[PDB]
């Protein structure tokens, strides 16, 4: 208990569980948006990938 | 033979010049010479002593000058020479200091005898003339060094031409007084007319020249002989025609004063047991007179009758003394004798003796009579407790300056004048204590007062309170007076004596009953009668009284090598140990006394009026607060430790575990530390820590083991260290000290090259026995008291390394030592066929023997091992990479490096973790009968932990209730004694059944933390580490599915560190194994989500996983395998398990909601990667979309925060639904649009925000081009409606932070575009 860093075994593995828990969480998400990110890419890669963002790049003031 | 001869006078000759280290020299050399003439006249016994051998022997003796410890040691020698030989007889005869050569010439004419009679007599009675001698012998021999108050005088009468021998203190052999006594026996049998005549005659014709008085000295010679020995005394009882019961009829007939002193100080020998005291006693009753209790109680009176100069003779007085003394001897000894004595009015033993105490007598006859009356009530009926108190008050109410003297100044009066003498103070007092004796036994329910209710009512005399106070102002105020160590000694011990024996009888359960829940309950008329009569109000009151301590104390310190040399039973030890054991129990009844008892009394006497002076000092609010002032009682305590005496030993370490546990000590002595000064002033500190250390690392004997009085003192060590640790821990204490630790001001270090420093300390004492020590026998399997002994220990080192302050040192020492690898080397593992003392565990049933309370010891043991592993390995780990972790995880694994050639085998971490065999069901016990007192309170009593001995007695209080009155009490009463027993079997099962349960938690949450700091503090290889892994599943997994429906405690435990353990992640067997537990895992989680097992947060815990196991394991013919098995088990429960989930969802806990969120999500993404999904209809039929949708409102309110990243699952969610067909038509169905328009919705801040709004767009979007163009119009309207919003975000989007931010604004306006398009918002223009 000399070395920057030493912790009570308590705060060390609650900070374990804590540490779990957020990968968790940033896990979900990131898969979240990949999942998200194949369907559309599933749903526009079929056609008109140029023709959709013309359209509005003109509708509205470029 | 002559060899010895030569030996002895070395060792004589070498212990005269030495005298002109040393005092044990000279100790060791006499014991020498003692055995030296034990084993020559045990050679003399048998035929080996030749004829020269005896004239050597007598011719040394001749030449014998000096009357010394060694002249006494050849007696026996003497004795059996004269036995063997005593035509070689009459030659030897022939041949045969002076006083000596006189004796030996008596002995030899008694062992071998008309002329010839004619001369033995005459050369007989010349020796006698010039007994004196041998009675000298036979009295300084066998000398105990303690005297006993109630013989003083007796025997010690004759007048002794003897000189006293030196003062060098030589104790003679205990075997050698037997031996000797032996022999005087024979001598006396030997010489058993003409003396007796000629004494008497001679005391007529001149008393002034008393002479000749040998007679009475050989009476004394076979008092001294036989005493102690009843087998050999029945001689006397044994037959009647006996030439022996023919001495004693001679020598009863005539009745001279010295003589009847001298016989019956000899009946008082002989007498010595039941029998002997019973042939005495009929002896005489005598039912050529002999002396018979009617001469006896007729001189009595008439001495009675001369007292009230008129002062009894010198002589007349002696005579009472031994009438008295035989009396008190032949009344203890037999019951025949004091019943007879008690009662029969013929003699009136108990009238005539009180009124010869109350006329003018010596301080001695007075003490006698106490002394008869002490033995008349050693052992009596309430019946005779009654007479005998009447008649004591009869005595001293009533045995002329105004008209009369009252009854209380007689009292007084009475009082005062006992007290000043010694004498009289110890007799009269310990007859008060006798009489405190309940008749049914010291322990015992003790529903009554120890005496007569009546003894207060008549003339106001305050009951008993006057003589406790009469015993304490002897103890403190009147004791000065006495100068004589010894007889102080002998009256303090009978002081507290008699304050113990007030104590005891209280009964404080009885008080705490009633007052916590009367007149039949009890023996007693009343419990507020009970508290005001009995003592204990009074005697509490004394112990608070400055005077009582200080006269405490004094008794306490004494002379400490006086002590130590002394007997363990001689008043200087016994005194010391009342002494201490009267502030123990003041210090345990304190609570009762100040709160329960106190207030009832000062409440009676102000109602009743009634007052007495008060004793107790006013300024003392709790006896802590007397003895606290003068430190020096700790020091005594623990110097006496080191005189190895066991009970004075466990007592000072018990009254020093309550001196410092106390909260007035602790707080007045410490706010640099008294204690601690205290026990350096002389550096005892130190010598005390040396010998507990060699007190704790004593031999123990097998045979002997819970009641080993190296055991006992090794227990009280312990408990008095843990005791004195647990209260105050930060801070240094007297344990602190005493284990060797320097103490600062709240600080604690090591002092260099002292005791701790070179590992010789109590400390380093404790390691060496805890890791020495073979807790498991071969016979019996674990035997208990070596179990608990290792529990006293780690305990001890636990609460050491918990605090911070000591944490540091113990640590390092620890590590230093190896200490873990010896405990995990000696740490045998459990099994179900491992006996615990002969013991199979078998379930339930084994609680109730004391083998339960090992099992759970060593629980204990193992959880507090497993928790310094823990430490030690995550300590070593963050700190620095030394090579230690490698020997720690080697050791877990079974292998010890420290050897190298072979490294012993211990069992793995997972084979240790075998306390855990649901099997035994310990928690569910049955609950008995109780026909009868089917509702026995248990209130008092008190998880529920009852207390046992309040349970007793409320049973032992209840029969007594019962029996009064008296329905079937012959025959129904054996049944309720099998109630009683059963009762009180069931608690104290309950009570070890709860005890177990919290080691077995306790020892499961070391074992999984100590896993835990495993998993995360390793440098494993994946190789390794998958094996690692595959071991802890195989070790947790078939506790945490059989276990899921029991507790949850425990399921906690194992659930977390499964999670983490699946969430830190030849090759394929080890990752087939892994993934078919990991899948076991899985179906034991839905299994207890489908039944709402558990708090929410191991719902939780199971969340996490199942969502892990379903995110990477399940997501090529395997896989598909593995998502259909998977998709089975979920279907399986179906309903009641995504009920839980969702029910679980927008809960109270923060947690658990986020994860069944998560979970969710990920059941819908798995079951999609199976035109529709049937989670999600079970979904839409569970309402959890309609009320998601519903929450979607006022989302603001909720939006790195717990409750932002619940949100971002709950939109994640969303937005995984609205993906599909039906899960966007189930979404829309629910008033989508008008929730998030009620919202009002529509740099890392900043960041954060776009993610909200990319995440609403993107659910909108979803939603929108997943069910067709019945939304469209929807679409339409939300771009229109928020116009300006999308041509913002379009126009933004055409450093870390700032590049997220960027990102995001170019999702949104890919999402703004996606539902542009695809709603055709172009089209409507």
């Amino acid at each position: 208990g000399t070395g920057l860093g030493e912790v009570d075994v308590d705060t060390y593995l609650s900070n374990l569980q804590t540490k779990t828990t957020l990968s968790m969480i940033a896990d979900g998400l990131e898969r979240s948006a990949r999942d998200f990110d194949a369907f559309l890419e599933e749903n526009v890669t079929l056609e008109w990938e140029a023709q959709r963002k013309r359209i509005y790049q003109h509708f509205g003031i470029k | 033979i002559p060899r010895c001869m030569e030996a002895m006078k070395g060792v004589r000759s070498m212990l005269q010049c030495m005298a002109d280290t040393l005092d044990f020299s000279r100790l060791s050399l006499v014991e020498q010479h003692e055995c030296l003439a034990s084993i020559l006249h045990a050679a003399v016994q048998r035929h080996h002593a030749t004829i020269a051998d005896f004239q050597d022997f007598i011719k040394i003796l001749r030449k014998w000058d000096k009357y010394d410890h060694f002249l006494i040691h050849l007696i026996p020698v003497l004795a059996a020479y004269i036995t063997e030989f005593g035509q070689q007889a009459r030659r030897l005869n022939d041949f045969i200091l002076p006083v000596l050569g006189a004796a030996v010439r008596a002995w030899w004419i008694a062992e071998h005898n008309d002329e010839e009679d004619e001369q033995r007599t005459k050369q007989f009675l010349d020796a006698l003339k010039e007994f004196d001698f041998i009675l000298s012998v036979a009295a300084d021999c066998k000398a105990q060094e303690w005297q006993d108050p109630s013989q003083l005088g007796a025997r010690q009468w004759l007048q002794r031409k003897i000189p006293s021998l030196p003062s060098e203190p030589f104790p003679f052999s205990h075997f050698l007084q037997h031996s000797l006594m032996v022999h005087l026996e024979g001598f006396v049998d030997a010489t058993i007319r003409k003396l007796r005549t000629e004494e008497d005659e001679q005391r007529q014709l001149r008393p002034n020249h008393e002479q000749d008085m040998d007679l009475e000295r050989f009476l004394i010679i076979i008092s001294y002989a036989y005493e102690g020995r009843p087998d050999a005394a029945m001689s006397f009882w044994e037959d009647p025609d006996s030439n022996l019961a023919g001495f004693l009829q001679w020598a009863s007939r005539r009745a001279s004063t010295p003589l009847v002193s001298a016989f019956c100080e000899m009946l008082r020998c002989l007498a010595d047991n039941e029998e002997c005291a019973t042939a005495a006693h009929n002896f005489l009753l005598d039912e050529s007179q002999s002396l018979t209790w009617s001469q006896i109680f007729k001189e009595l009176e008439y001495f009675t009758t001369k007292v009230c100069p008129a002062e009894i003779e010198p002589e007349s007085a002696l005579m009472l003394e031994c009438y008295l003394r035989l009396i008190a001897k032949l009344a203890t000894e037999s019951e025949i004798a004091r019943k007879r004595l008690i009662m029969d009015e013929d003699f009136n033993l108990v009238d005539t003796i009180l009124k010869l105490s109350v006329g003018v007598i010596p301080h001695r006859l007075r003490a006698c009579i106490f002394y008869v009356l002490k033995a008349l009530m050693i052992r009596k009926t309430h019946e005779e407790l009654d007479a005998m108190w009447r008649w004591v008050e009869a005595w001293m109410t009533n045995p002329f300056l105004g008209q009369t003297p009252g009854p209380q100044e007689c009292m007084e009066m009475m009082f005062r004048e006992f007290g000043t003498g010694f004498e009289q103070s110890n007799a009269f007092i310990q007859l008060l204590t006798t009489l405190l004796v309940p008749p049914e036994g010291l322990n015992s329910l003790n529903d009554s007062v120890p005496f007569p209710e009546w003894l207060g009512s008549s003339i106001r005399t305050l009951g008993i309170e006057p003589y406790v106070d009469f015993v304490f102002d002897v103890f403190a105020n009147r004791t000065k007076d006495i100068s004589d160590p010894s007889q102080l000694r002998i009256l303090r011990l009978s002081c507290l004596d008699f304050v113990m024996v007030c104590l005891v009888t209280f009964n404080e359960d009885l008080i705490v009953l009633g007052h916590e829940s009367i007149d039949d309950a009890m023996a007693a008329t009343n419990l507020a009668t009970y508290v005001r009569l009995h003592p204990f109000s009074r005697v509490m009151e004394w112990l608070f009284n400055e005077k009582v301590i200080t006269s405490l104390i004094n008794t306490i310190h004494q002379d400490p090598i006086s002590l130590g040399s002394a007997s363990p039973d001689s008043p200087l030890v016994v005194s010391i140990l009342r002494a201490i054991q009267v502030m123990i129990k003041a210090l345990e009844l304190q609570e009762t006394y100040l709160h329960l008892v106190r207030p009832e009394v000062l409440r009676y006497q102000g109602e009743a009026g009634v007052r007495r002076k008060p004793v107790a000092n006013a300024a003392y609010s709790a006896f802590e607060d007397g003895i606290l002032s003068h430190l020096s009682l700790v020091v005594d305590l623990g110097k006496y430790c080191n005189l190895g005496h066991a009970e004075l030993t466990l007592a000072c370490l018990k009254l020093l575990e309550k001196i410092s546990t106390s909260s007035r000590i602790l707080s007045a002595w410490s706010p640099r530390n008294k204690a601690i000064v205290q026990l350096e002033r002389n550096g005892e500190g130190e010598t005390i820590s040396a010998s507990l250390s060699a007190s704790i690392m004593a031999t123990l004997d097998p045979a002997l083991a819970a009641s080993g009085e190296n055991y006992r003192v090794k227990l009280a060590i312990l408990d008095f260290l843990y005791a004195c640790l647990r209260a105050t821990p930060d801070q240094p204490t007297i344990a602190h000290q005493l284990l060797g630790f320097h103490c600062e001001l709240s600080k604690l270090g090591i002092e260099p090259k002292g005791p701790f420093d070179m590992q010789k300390s109590l400390f380093h004492s404790l390691l060496n026995v805890l890791i020495t020590l073979t807790v498991s026998e071969e016979e019996q399997g674990m035997r208990g008291y070596l179990v608990t002994l290792k529990y006293r220990v780690l305990r001890i080192l636990q609460l050491l390394w918990k605090s911070p302050l000591s944490a540091s040192l113990v640590m390092d020492e620890l590590r230093a030592t190896n200490f873990l690898f010896h405990m995990l080397l000696r740490e045998v593992q459990i099994q179900p066929q491992l006996p615990w003392d002969g013991q199979l565990v078998t379930g339930c049933e084994f609680l109730l023997s004391d083998a339960s309370l090992a099992y759970i010891d060593y629980l204990a043991s193992r959880a507090a091992i497993f928790e310094y592993i823990g430490k030690e390995l995550c300590s070593v780990s963050q700190n620095r990479i030394p090579s230690i972790k490698r020997q720690i995880f080697d050791a877990l694994n079974g292998q010890i490096f420290v050897d190298e050639e072979a490294p012993l085998t211990i069992p793995s971490i997972f084979d240790f973790f075998d306390f855990i065999n649901t099997d035994y069901k310990w928690e569910e016990i049955p609950s008995p009968h109780f026909t009868y007192l089917k509702d026995l309170d248990l209130g008092p009593c008190i998880g529920v932990h009852y207390d046992i001995r309040k349970a007793q007695e409320i049973l032992a209080l209840k029969r007594k209730e019962y029996e009064h009155s008296q329905l079937a009490t012959p025959e129904f009463l054996e049944t309720v004694e099998l109630e009683e027993k059963v009762l009180i079997e069931w608690l104290t099962v309950r009570n070890r059944a709860n005890l177990l349960l919290t080691a077995r938690l306790n020892l499961l949450q070391a074992w999984a933390n100590l896993l835990l700091v495993m998993i995360e503090s390793n440098d494993f290889k994946s190789t390794p580490k998958m094996a690692f892994l595959l071991q802890a599943l195989q070790a947790i997994l078939p506790t945490l599915e059989a276990f899921s429906s029991l507790k949850s405690d425990e399921a906690f435990e194992l659930a977390r560190v499964a999670k983490v353990l699946l969430w830190k992640l030849e090759q394929f067997t080890v990752g087939n194994l892994i993934g078919d537990k990991l899948f076991q895992l899985f179906q034991l989680c839905l299994s207890a989500i489908s039944q709402c097992s558990g708090t929410p947060e191991l719902r939780s815990l199971y969340y996490s996983i199942c969502y892990r196991y379903l995110t990477a394991v399940v997501d090529t013919r395997s896989v598909t395998n593995a998502r259909a098995r998977t998709l089975k088990a979920i279907t399986l429960y179906g309903d009641r398990l995504l009920n839980v989930i969702c029910d679980d969802a927008y809960g109270s806990d923060t947690t658990c909601q986020t994860a069944a969120m998560i979970l969710l999500n990920a059941l819908v993404h798995t079951s999609r990667a199976s035109v529709d999904c049937p989670i999600i209809d079970a979904l839409n039929r569970l309402n959890f979309i309609g009320v998601l949708v519903d929450s979607l409102k006022e989302i603001l309110n909720e939006w790195a925060s717990p409750s932002q990243q619940y949100t971002s699952a709950k939109l994640a969610l969303l937005l995984q639904l609205c993906q599909t067909r039906q899960g966007a038509k189930y979404v829309l169905q629910a008033n989508l649009f008008r929730a998030l328009e009620q919202s009002g919705v529509f740099v890392v801040a900043l960041e954060r925000h776009y993610a909200l709004l990319v995440a609403l767009a993107r659910v909108v979007g979803a939603a929108v081009t997943a069910r067709g163009a019945h939304n469209i119009v929807q679409g339409r309207k939300f771009l229109t409606q928020h116009r300006g919003l999308v041509v913002h975000v379009l126009k933004k989007n055409a450093i870390l932070a700032q590049q997220a931010l960027e990102e995001r604004i170019e999702e949104l306006a890919e999402a703004f575009m996606l539902l542009i398009t695809a709603t055709g918002f172009l089209e409507y223009e």
